[PDB]
């Protein structure tokens, strides 16, 4: 711990938790979303018998356990979950006591209320925290972009949000939230693999496809020619070595996976693609600076380390909105943790104390007092 | 045994259906009725207000002109 | 197969008391809250109905005055 | 069909199409302006696979159908849609023919001319009226009340139009359009609703939220305070039965709703509320019959089934305009069949087929004809 009483940063993405210390350049624990369970009974002793397993623990111990999500597309299941895992997060991981440092956290983008005045008096009572304050995720992005202009895709595990924010300036009538997340990403993957042959139904091999999303999936430049050319395709077609050792070979569901989200008619949205969501929330707002939002768009998230997605961003805007203006996107590498990186930012200037949530406000008024002192 | 049953179930239901038929009749009689009686108190009560709405009118006639 | 015959009689009549109910219920509902809001609507109308009586006195003795 | 030769008399209203006979007191075919069409291809055989689903059928079908809206707002998407809905309305529905029936039609205030033109001329070639008329909603629901005196304001479910008539006779000058109607209520109510912990985007759960609307919701006679006793309020707090089963409980928002139309800042518009859109028309005019149009104000439309508007509606014009003279608000229930009961008024009278747009006519100066035959 330093010996300044500098604030906790710690953004608990719909997927990851990154935390650490205010002032620093990158979240020190950071850790995926799952938490692993016993899947039976005990009858043994001399190790082990431990109820909850997070964090790298329950990566190794994937196949041991029941794998189960406290969060999926912003619903809470147990809020105890959350209670075990910020305790390992604070003391295992970051090795920091909540007593004597203010915590910022980031919260998906238009979260329930109820869930806010809830986690936060579930909060306050568990824990001893000085102070608090909790911010939209997208903001955070813009921060970490620096430019209060433009649209914000974030696009997490649970939920993809499209947010537009003009001059520093939230557009909440603009705001929409899609179902489309990594979820969906897993499952369509799981049954084109399945008719491939291969079908799993457990979250490691859930994991093994993601890392498969990861590493060499691509976004198709144009569909249904790429895969009349992927027929044979020897050099186009990519191989994976599965940790077990067995060679799994794919083709054209490289880039037929994360063109769900593109066409949802895959498996049945009445939405369309991700880019009509952005096209529509740019007309909602006025006509004018509608060119700057199509020249100013931003994307954020883990996701975005895949290729592809700039490309067909920018063409299919254009094929949509007139072409006189150039389109084009901005996105700095590694920007999973840029999130966490406005969150130090917030803690750089001195303002910021001004509007720390004391414990005091909360023993008076309540948690309600926050719909009063956030927004 | 599993035909009993079915014929057990098939009686029943029958006469609970003959029962609730009867009922549905009734009440759709009565919503008919009533219905009629609710749009005639509403276009009497529409002309009621009107007409309180004239008093008023002429009331203020005559206050102003006997002032 | 006679009782596959006979299930799927005692099927139907299952759906058609499950859907009778709901209608009736419905009809039920429906119809009493027309009938409360006839009696209401009566009292209504007899209150607007005496204060256009107590204007029409009133305006009498007004046109009576301002002749 | 009837053995006398009467005119057909359509309400193509923006939200509800309501379509009947002549003479006759309530429309016979009502359905909404909802259309669903297949979500995915054909491969089963034995039934169904139609494309167009209109009326009841779809409303059956919502789950497997995309419901799209043939007109939003009064823009025609695509006359084939109209074609269709005409179709299944005159014969599937209304069982008669067009072919002896001349057409009374009612169309959105200040509706486009080239959508006019387009509209009757596609008509014209597809079917075989023998005579047709269209006309305003606006003096329709006048001669529902059947008093020439009056500022209509139509709420629809694509706009809300403000039209002041004095002595019968239209003041475009001092008519206007705002882009307020029900879809932006399902919209903001589903952000709030969201913002309780329910998030949908498909329309079976739009259509769920409006019967919401139609059944639970509030106008708030004082909103601050209302929320501030909807705290608690656990007599105030009121729930809903949702066909699946599930009890949602909704407090304040029963009348946070309706007031986004009073107060639109709440989603960013310009534009202040219809009351204030009200007020200007008034004042627009002569000032001496402004009183006039205060006390003669007349409201129509499917949404003025709630309660609410009426106290709302006086107490702040009432507010706004000096308070001599009494104001008082005129709607007889079941209002948004009116509009089709005043066309069986115009076709009440024997000078009607005086102004018929006969076939021959149109033949000789093409749609342009209507430029001068209607105004
Ligand atoms: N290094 C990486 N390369 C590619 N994809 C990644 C990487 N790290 C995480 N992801 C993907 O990002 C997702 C988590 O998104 P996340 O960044 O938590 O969203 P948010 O920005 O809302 O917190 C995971 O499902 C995973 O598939
Ligand atoms: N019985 C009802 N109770 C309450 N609201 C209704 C009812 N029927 C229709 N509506 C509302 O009216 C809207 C349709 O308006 P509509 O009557 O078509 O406007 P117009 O008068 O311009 O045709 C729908 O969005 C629906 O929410
Ligand atoms: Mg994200
Ligand atoms: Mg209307």
């Amino acid at each position: 711990d330093e010996d300044e009483t500098t604030a906790l940063v710690c953004d608990n993405g719909s997927g990851l938790v990154k935390a650490g210390f205010a002032g620093d350049d990158a979240p020190r624990a950071v850790f995926p979303s799952i938490v692993g369970r016993p899947r039976h009974q005990g009858v043994m002793v001399g190790m082990g018998q431990k109820d909850s397993y997070v964090g790298d623990e329950a990566q190794s111990k994937r196949g041991i356990l029941t794998l189960k999500y406290p969060i999926e597309h912003g619903i809470i299941t147990n809020w105890d979950d959350m209670e075990k895992i910020w305790h390992h997060t604070f003391y295992n991981e970051l090795r920091v006591a909540p007593e004597e440092h203010p915590t910022l956290l980031t919260e998906a983008p238009l979260n329930p209320k109820a869930n806010r005045e809830k986690m936060t008096q579930i909060m306050f009572e568990t824990f001893n925290v000085p102070a608090m304050y909790v911010a939209i995720q997208a903001v955070l992005s813009l921060y970490a972009s620096g430019r209060t202009t433009g649209i914000v895709l974030d696009s997490g595990d649970g939920v993809t949000h499209n947010v537009p924010i003009y001059e520093g300036y939230a557009l909440p009538h603009a705001i929409m939230r899609l179902d489309l997340a990594g979820r969906d990403l897993t499952d369509y993957l799981m049954k084109i693999l399945t008719e491939r042959g291969y079908s799993f139904v457990t979250t490691a091999e859930r994991e093994i496809v993601r890392d498969i999303k990861e590493k060499l999936c691509y976004v198709a430049l144009d569909f249904e020619n790429e895969m009349a050319t992927a027929a044979s395709s020897s050099s186009l077609e990519k191989s994976y070595e599965l940790p077990d050792g067995q060679v799994i070979t794919i083709g054209n569901e490289r880039f037929r996976c994360p063109e769900t989200l593109f066409q949802p008619s895959f498996i049945g949205m009445e939405s369309a693609g991700i880019h009509e969501t952005t096209y529509n929330s740019i007309m909602k707002c006025d006509i004018d600076i509608r060119k700057d939002l199509y020249a100013n768009n931003v994307m954020s998230g883990g996701t975005t380390m895949y290729p592809g997605i700039a490309d067909r961003m920018q063409k299919e805007i254009t094929a949509l909105a007139p072409s006189t203006m150039k389109i084009k996107i901005i996105a700095p590498p590694e920007r999973k943790y840029s999130v966490w990186i406005g969150g130090s930012i917030l803690a750089s200037l001195s303002t910021f104390q001004q509007m720390w949530i004391t414990k005091q406000e909360y023993d008076e008024a309540g948690p309600s007092i926050v719909h009063r002192k956030c927004f | 045994k599993k035909l009993k049953g079915t014929e057990d179930e098939l009686d029943k239901y029958s006469e609970a259906l003959k029962d609730a038929q009867e009922k549905l009749e009734l009440a759709e009689k009565k919503a008919t009725d009533a219905e009629a009686d609710v749009a005639s108190l509403n276009r009497r009560i529409q002309l009621v207000e009107e007409e309180l709405d004239r008093a008023q009118e002429r009331l203020a006639t005559a206050l102003q002109k006997l002032e």
